[PDB]
RNA sequence: UUCAAAUGAGAACUUUGAAGACUGAAGUGGGGAAAGGUUCCACGUCAACAGCAGUUGGACGUGGGUUAGUCGAUCCUAAGAGAUGGGGAAGCUCCGUUUCAAAGGCCUGAUUUUAUGCAGGCCACCAUCGAAAGGGAAUCCGGUUAAGAUUCCGGAACCUGGAUAUGGAUUCUUCACGGUAACGUAACUGAAUGUGGAGACGUCGGCGCGAGCCCUGGGAGGAGUUAUCUUUUCUUCUUAACAGCUUAUCACCCCGGAAUUGGUUUAUCCGGAGAUGGGGUCUUAUGGCUGGAAGAGGCCAGCACCUUUGCUGGCUCCGGUGCGCUUGUGACGGCCCGUGAAAAUCCACAGGAAGGAAUAGUUUUCAUGCCAGGUCGUACUGAUAACCGCAGCAGGUCUCCAAGGUGAACAGCCUCUAGUUGAUAGAAUAAUGUAGAUAAGGGAAGUCGGCAAAAUAGAUCCGUAACUUCGGGAUAAGGAUUGGCUCUAAGGGUCGGGUACGAUCAACUUAGAACUGGUACGGACAAGGGGAAUCUGACUGUCUAAUUAAAACAUAGCAUUGCGAUGGUCAGAAAGUGAUGUUGACGCAAU
RNA sequence: AUGGUGAACUAUGCCUGAAUAGGGUGAAGCCAGAGGAAACUCUGGUGGAGGCUCGUAGCGGUUCUGACGUGCAAAUCGAUC
């Protein structure tokens, strides 16, 4: 029910006790005129409401991607 | 660009009840629905709903009044000697 | 072209019966039952809306933070600020005049 | 009625399961003498009256 | 024959007050220390209209002397009293219109409404949209005061019949023409099921005893004693005249 | 095809008027159109100076 | 209504395909209230039943089927109903509902023999039943079944109660800062008692705005027509509760001090009790963008195979218009001798009892966290066959949703979606009929009587008598005109212009002019006959359900009567009983 | 005569709900204009009054003294109202 922009405070979710499961989507979207790029948001399941956090530039993305706990259960797409 | 001849308000009522009884309502509705002046504020914004009751549009001053005018001869009347009486007891 | 049917069992028109026509992501129309609306709180001194106060259904009030239930000035989302102006001044002037009413009929007990 | 009170739904419930033909068997009884359900009732022939 | 229409009136089936709708009952304060001993201020907080009722009420609220709180009273507005106004109810109050005084306090002349026809019945006379009595004097022992009621009848009552000065409101309110039998419909609406009113003399006989015949009339005198038992009584009533009133009434 | 007709002003005739003009396109819409941009060409040109407010206010309530 | 097939012993009547029609969104469409009670659905199936038939059915036989913290009930009060101390009554029972009554229960402290005796203050509120249309804590979308779904599945929420810790906030100036102010905010102790609000409320009118619908351009797909013509005709292009930010007519605040009075609505209201002006504050209906959410749904293409049934790709985009239609809402205005419920329940404020830190306290109206949400209803019909009328009766029976054209239009007539195509059948077409029509010349001569029937009819313009309560009579009467097609003129929005205009975008209305036809044109549908008098009731309204709708009843108006409560009139067997009466002569009662 | 049962129809009151195409008319209030020595009179607009009106649905039930009159129907059906 929730969108969330500060990075620094989304990774501290991930690390939040009750959130066991998340899940990154992937949307391919066009940009301002002409051409595409690569869309994805980062939804973390908390107890109560779906927190997610888009990152349009990939290459935050990718980084953002390995920093997901490695206890967390991650549905890719 | 004078509409009736002389119905007036009473206009609306057509041809029924006969003559004198529109002429009697006609005065009394005149009287009803007309805008009074505010012994309060001073601005004419006294107007009436359901009888006896005058309201002021701006200030909000709410008066007893008469079933279709604000001040009625038969108060006023007693009203001044009402004046008149308790003038006897501080005098 | 599309039509719709109530939601509920009740069939009739009533106050607590109103539907709104909505386009679903299925593509389609249905019914959406319309909760009565609120309205606002209003000032025990003049009568009006109180600004400030947010309006709900009078149970929702207690699933809101307190302060979406006042403004800060003393009787705060009771009484209409300008409505309060009145009742200060009032007050000092009627305790000052008080004061005078006092030395005053102290003055008629003292010479006479 | 479509939006019944129990008491109404039990009647209702224990008069469907009396609406059957007569269970064959009965009649092979020694000195059976019951042929058919004599008391048999359909819902568009006869009102329960509640 | 059957039970006449007036006869059946009394049992109230159809025919109690219609009554959802009314502000309460308007009478005054309890005669309590205050009221009989000096005076005490309340607020007239709104005046308002009453359902079925020709004059309109002022809702008037006042201090509780004895717990800490605010208690109203439902008064039948006198004209010109107005929202805001303090209200001075006392007999050591003062001769204001709105005011409440016993009728002992008031010189003759005097204009009262809402008067009690014993002290503290919390107001029994005149409280018709227009009506008043006048006090026409007191006798100081035993004492009364008399007063001429808006009847014309002239009574007694104790100096201590409370009483609040000035005329009620809404007066006038029967100088205009009625019009349709919808407003008259709409009057009663909100009184009693007594309308429309069929004519014994269009009944027949069994219904009353002004029913059948050939052509529709009285059949006999129809003024009738006031020794008629139920059922007879229907026409005038122990009419001690009866015929146009020529000449200026206005009891001597 | 037809409503192209039409809206090139065709079988708009007496012979195929069938509520009255009034019911057509009534009178007061018409009058609520003229007065409103009366009332708003007035606003322009005095939020502007072509005209001064003396001159804008009697033409209001000349209007 | 029709052709064929299929099934079957048997087919006018069942199933499927085709065809011809109908209902025409005020439905023969999609759901419900009452009532029914399994009629729902599957399989089997024709002895009765379905006034021909029958392989079919609401029939028979046998089984399956109705899933909720959020939908209702359940709670609350309405008119009313009705226990209780009492009072009547031989008694069955009648009266009273806070009434003449010693009417009862809460907050916590005192217990640290223990669980609740007493230590304060309160509160004197006075049963209970009565609404599946009134009030009211909270749920949505997608999917799924032979038959259930806001109830299951998936996903995403919210409410109420209970527990509670972690983070934040707060405090050495203890119980927050900021803004001149309106007011701001993630929070920001608050008992008794008091008070305010909300719940909570008429009706009609135009005006403003939302939603959905309707109309429409571009594009990306699929379908249809193509002798000829049509950059065509048809169709898909969707976005829920909930959540973040934003968004308002009204209202309000600061600056300022107005006659040459200004501002201003379609509707004349507002200003020295401070207008116009400039700047701000607020409600968040509503809308926008984002999260939910493309992963769903919608539309195609490309491979796969008895099978479960898959697999793989795409596309799902950008706009325009308005006295449109339904609804919703707002700021206003009209009307009243009519002024248009209640209670539960929720919040707030006034108050300040109390309790609470620097060696460490206070705080769950801030955030995030844990648990729990019982009982009964849930199937279908809702009617020319599931209800009531002896029945599958042309009767009766409360409601929501509502497309295109013509046209004033929810009219009639035609159509899209959906649904039906049920009503014994065949052959003939005498009399007499019932329903639908036409008739030369005459025109009420018919007849009790113009009964029936015919005539009239829309709109635009012209024209309009007596009489009158001056409001009417009036569409009085009487007239002309009306198609197609081709032009002309008139009536609008959006911008920039130092402190005259030009540019574009979008709408049917009205009037005028040509041409044109077997003089036709409101071309079907739709749609007033008029006039002169007499009798009679003023009018609108009312009644004999099932032979009387009238001149009868009612009504406003007029006039008479009774009554100041220890009362008038009326009720009861009685009464500490009742109606009027939440009343008071501008009233109630009776003619 | 005695003791009982009925307001599911219908009559009337109360409570709480719901429902009613599209037209004609143009009452108060308001704005601008005209005349007149004066008193005062007049015109064009705006606005949207009524137990007003034309007419659907609705409610009713006038006439055919129509159909039916062992009915569809123990009150119905058609047209007209
Ligand atoms: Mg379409
Ligand atoms: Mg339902
Ligand atoms: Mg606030
Ligand atoms: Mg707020
Ligand atoms: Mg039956
Ligand atoms: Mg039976
Ligand atoms: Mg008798
Ligand atoms: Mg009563
Ligand atoms: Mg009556
Ligand atoms: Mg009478
Ligand atoms: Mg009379
Ligand atoms: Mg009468
Ligand atoms: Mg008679
Ligand atoms: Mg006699
Ligand atoms: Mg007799
Ligand atoms: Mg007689
Ligand atoms: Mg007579
Ligand atoms: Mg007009
Ligand atoms: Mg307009
Ligand atoms: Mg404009
Ligand atoms: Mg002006
Ligand atoms: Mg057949
Ligand atoms: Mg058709
Ligand atoms: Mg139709
Ligand atoms: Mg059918
Ligand atoms: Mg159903
Ligand atoms: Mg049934
Ligand atoms: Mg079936
Ligand atoms: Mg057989
Ligand atoms: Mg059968
Ligand atoms: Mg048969
Ligand atoms: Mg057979
Ligand atoms: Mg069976
Ligand atoms: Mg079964
Ligand atoms: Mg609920
Ligand atoms: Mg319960
Ligand atoms: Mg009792
Ligand atoms: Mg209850
Ligand atoms: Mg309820
Ligand atoms: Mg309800
Ligand atoms: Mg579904
Ligand atoms: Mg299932
Ligand atoms: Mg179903
Ligand atoms: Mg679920
Ligand atoms: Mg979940
Ligand atoms: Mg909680
Ligand atoms: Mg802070
Ligand atoms: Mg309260
Ligand atoms: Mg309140
Ligand atoms: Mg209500
Ligand atoms: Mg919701
Ligand atoms: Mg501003
Ligand atoms: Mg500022
Ligand atoms: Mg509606
Ligand atoms: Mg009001
Ligand atoms: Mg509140
Ligand atoms: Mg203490
Ligand atoms: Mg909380
Ligand atoms: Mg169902
Ligand atoms: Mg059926
Ligand atoms: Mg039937
Ligand atoms: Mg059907
Ligand atoms: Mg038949
Ligand atoms: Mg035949
Ligand atoms: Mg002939
Ligand atoms: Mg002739
Ligand atoms: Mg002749
Ligand atoms: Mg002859
Ligand atoms: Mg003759
Ligand atoms: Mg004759
Ligand atoms: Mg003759
Ligand atoms: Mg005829
Ligand atoms: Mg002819
Ligand atoms: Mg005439
Ligand atoms: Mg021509
Ligand atoms: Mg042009
Ligand atoms: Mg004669
Ligand atoms: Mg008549
Ligand atoms: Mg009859
Ligand atoms: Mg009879
Ligand atoms: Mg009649
Ligand atoms: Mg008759
Ligand atoms: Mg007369
Ligand atoms: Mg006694
Ligand atoms: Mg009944
Ligand atoms: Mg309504
Ligand atoms: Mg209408
Ligand atoms: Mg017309
Ligand atoms: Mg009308
Ligand atoms: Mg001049
Ligand atoms: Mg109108
Ligand atoms: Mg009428
Ligand atoms: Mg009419
Ligand atoms: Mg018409
Ligand atoms: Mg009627
Ligand atoms: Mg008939
Ligand atoms: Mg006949
Ligand atoms: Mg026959
Ligand atoms: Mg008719
Ligand atoms: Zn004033």
């Amino acid at each position: 029910a929730r969108e969330i922009t500060d990075i620094k405070q989304f990774l501290e979710l991930t690390r939040r006790a009750d959130v066991k499961t998340a899940t990154v989507k992937i949307n391919k979207k066009l940009n301002k005129a002409g051409k595409p790029f690569r869309q994805t948001k980062f939804k973390v399941r908390g107890s109560s409401s779906l927190y997610t956090l888009v990152i349009n530039d990939a290459g935050k993305a990718k980084k953002l991607i390995q920093s997901l706990p490695p206890t967390l259960k991650v549905n890719r797409l | 660009a004078k509409r009736t001849k002389k119905v007036g308000i009473t206009g609306k009522y057509g041809v029924r009840y006969g003559s004198s009884l529109r002429r009697q309502v006609k005065k009394l509705e005149i009287q009803q629905h007309a805008r009074y002046d505010c012994s309060f504020c001073g601005k004419k914004t006294v107007k009436r709903g359901a009888a006896g009751i005058w309201t002021c549009s701006c200030c909000k001053k709410t008066v007893a009044g008469g079933a279709y005018t604000v001040s009625t001869a038969a108060a006023a009347t007693v009203r001044s000697t009402i004046r008149r009486l308790r003038e006897m007891v501080e005098a | 072209a599309q039509r719709v049917t109530f939601r509920r069992r009740n069939p009739y028109n009533t106050r607590s019966n109103k539907i709104k026509v909505v386009k679903t992501p299925g593509g389609i129309l249905r019914a959406q039952h319309v909760k009565k609306l609120a309205t606002r709180p209003k000032c025990g001194d003049c009568g009006s809306a109180l600004q400030g106060i947010s309006t709900l259904r009078p149970r929702q009030y207690a699933t809101v933070s307190k302060t979406h239930k006042t403004v800060s000035r003393a009787y705060g989302g009771s009484r209409c600020a300008n409505c309060v102006k009145e009742r200060i001044i009032r007050a000092f002037l009627i305790e000052e005049q008080k004061i005078v009413k006092k030395v005053v009929k102290e003055q008629t007990e003292a010479a006479k | 009625a479509a939006q019944k009170s129990f008491r109404i739904k039990q009647k209702m419930a224990k008069a469907k399961k009396q609406n059957r033909p007569l269970p064959q068997w009965i009649r092979l009884r020694t000195n059976n003498t019951i042929r058919y359900n004599a008391k048999r009732r359909n819902w568009r022939r006869t009102k329960m009256n509640i | 024959g059957r039970v006449i229409r007036n006869q059946r009136k009394g049992a109230g089936s159809i025919f109690t007050s219609h009554t959802r709708l009314r502000q309460g009952a308007a009478k005054l304060r309890t005669l309590d220390y205050a009221e009989r001993h000096g005076y005490i201020r309340g607020i007239v907080k709104q005046i308002v209209h009453d359902s079925g009722r020709g004059a309109p009420l002022a809702k008037v609220v006042f201090r509780d002397p004895y717990k800490y709180r605010l208690r109203e009273e439902i008064f039948i507005a006198n004209e010109g009293v107005h929202t805001g106004q303090f209200i001075y109810a006392g007999k050591k109050a003062s001769l204001n219109v709105g005011n409440v005084l016993p009728l002992g306090s008031v010189p003759e002349g005097t204009i009262v409404s809402n008067v009690e026809e014993k002290p503290g019945d919390r107001g029994a006379l005149a409280r018709a949209s227009g009506n008043y009595v006048i006090i026409i004097g007191h006798n100081p022992d035993e004492n009364k005061t008399r007063v001429r009621l808006p009847s014309g009848a002239k009574k007694v009552i104790s100096s201590d019949a409370r009483g609040v000065i000035g005329v009620i409101a809404g007066g006038g309110r029967v100088d205009k023409p009625l019009l349709k039998a919808g407003r008259a419909f709409h009057k009663y609406r909100l009184k009693r099921n007594s309308w429309p009113k069929t004519r014994g003399v269009a009944m027949n006989p069994v219904d009353h005893p002004h029913g059948g015949g050939n052509h529709q009339h009285i059949g006999k005198a129809s003024t009738i004693s006031r020794g008629a038992v139920s059922g007879q009584k229907a026409g005038l009533i122990a009419a001690r005249r009866t015929g146009l009133l020529r000449g200026s009434q206005k009891t001597q | 095809a037809h409503a192209q007709s039409k809206r090139e002003g065709r079988h708009s005739g007496y012979g195929k008027r069938k509520g009255t003009r009034e019911a057509r396109l009534p009178s007061q819409v018409v009058w609520i159109r003229r007065l409103r941009v009366l009332r708003r060409l007035l606003a322009k040109y005095r939020d502007a100076g072509k005209i001064d407010k003396h001159l804008y206010h009697v033409l209001y309530k000349e209007s």
